[PDB]
């Protein structure tokens, strides 16, 4: 949802007549104005690269789960988990858990 | 406000403008007087960038019905500091006015 | 039609970009009046019949 919201706004002013000495006298006018009452104004870099590169590759997915038949042979059962399939799972379609130990829960039908 | 320009008429010091414009830093419609003392203190020179900012900053904008005076009014101060640089500017003036105004422009020319 | 130095003089100088200044404002106008007009019109119904 980007739609557009553009804005024509202005014609850049090409005056390149007297101008050009007058903007620079009041470039020096800035000069006893600014640096000698009061500056100060700062702002942090690198806080918006740093979330960048300690992201996933390991996305967890339910079992409602779109797959990419590209993506079929890269995804990994969850070895740290006991509950493991019966089929070689690295071809898309269904295939039935081998239900170890016990305490069998979270059944989810809308 | 124009006894206020007529109490500050003719000088280009451009001290005037920081007078009475940041003196009455207040909503637009109090800001139709932004123009007034500005150019009330530049009755005749060559000042040609005041006239560039006369004309660029409030030039047509299409403006349904809102600040439709400060364009006049702009364009009033627009009428002098062209009446005394004898006749070099006078010529200038009514090859821009009858052109880009009455000849292309709104409640700015028609009015 | 007043150059009337009518010789190498810094009046004429300053004559003749006074001329520039105005020509330049005054296209630079009528370029900002065909800019900033937001219109998008829709015709009438007996127009465009």
């Amino acid at each position: 949802e980007v739609p557009k919201e553009k804005e024509k706004e202005k014609v850049s002013t090409a005056v390149l007549s007297i101008t050009a000495k007058a903007k620079k006298k009041e470039k020096e006018k800035e000069k006893k104005e600014e640096e000698k009452m009061e500056v100060d104004e700062a702002e942090k870099k690198e806080e918006k690269e740093k979330k960048k590169e300690p992201e996933p590759n390991f996305q967890l997915l339910d079992n409602p789960a779109r797959v990419m038949p590209a993506q079929l042979k890269v995804l990994t059962m969850p070895e740290t988990c006991r509950y493991q399939p019966f089929k070689p799972l690295s071809i898309g379609g269904i295939i039935i858990l081998k239900d170890t130990s016990e305490d069998i829960e979270e059944l989810v039908e809308p | 406000p124009l006894g206020l320009g007529l109490n500050h008429l003719g000088k280009g010091e451009a001290i005037e403008a920081i007078l009475a414009a940041l003196e009455v830093v207040s909503e637009p419609f109090r800001s139709f007087a932004n123009t007034l003392v500005d150019v009330c203190a530049y009755a005749g020179s060559g000042n040609v960038l005041k006239v560039q900012q006369l004309l660029h900053i409030c030039s047509e904008h299409f403006d349904s019905k809102e600040k439709e005076e400060d364009k006049d009014k702009k364009e009033k101060k627009d009428k002098d500091k062209k009446e005394a640089p004898a006749d070099m500017g006078a010529h200038q003036g009514v090859a821009v006015l009858g052109i880009a105004l009455i000849a292309m422009g709104e409640e700015i020319g028609a009015e | 039609p007043l150059v009337t130095p009518h010789t190498q003089c810094r009046l004429k100088l300053l004559k003749l970009e006074r001329i520039k200044d105005y020509l330049l404002m005054e296209e630079e106008f009528i370029r900002n009046q065909e800019q900033m007009k937001p219109l998008e019109e829709k015709q009438e119904e007996e127009r465009s019949k």
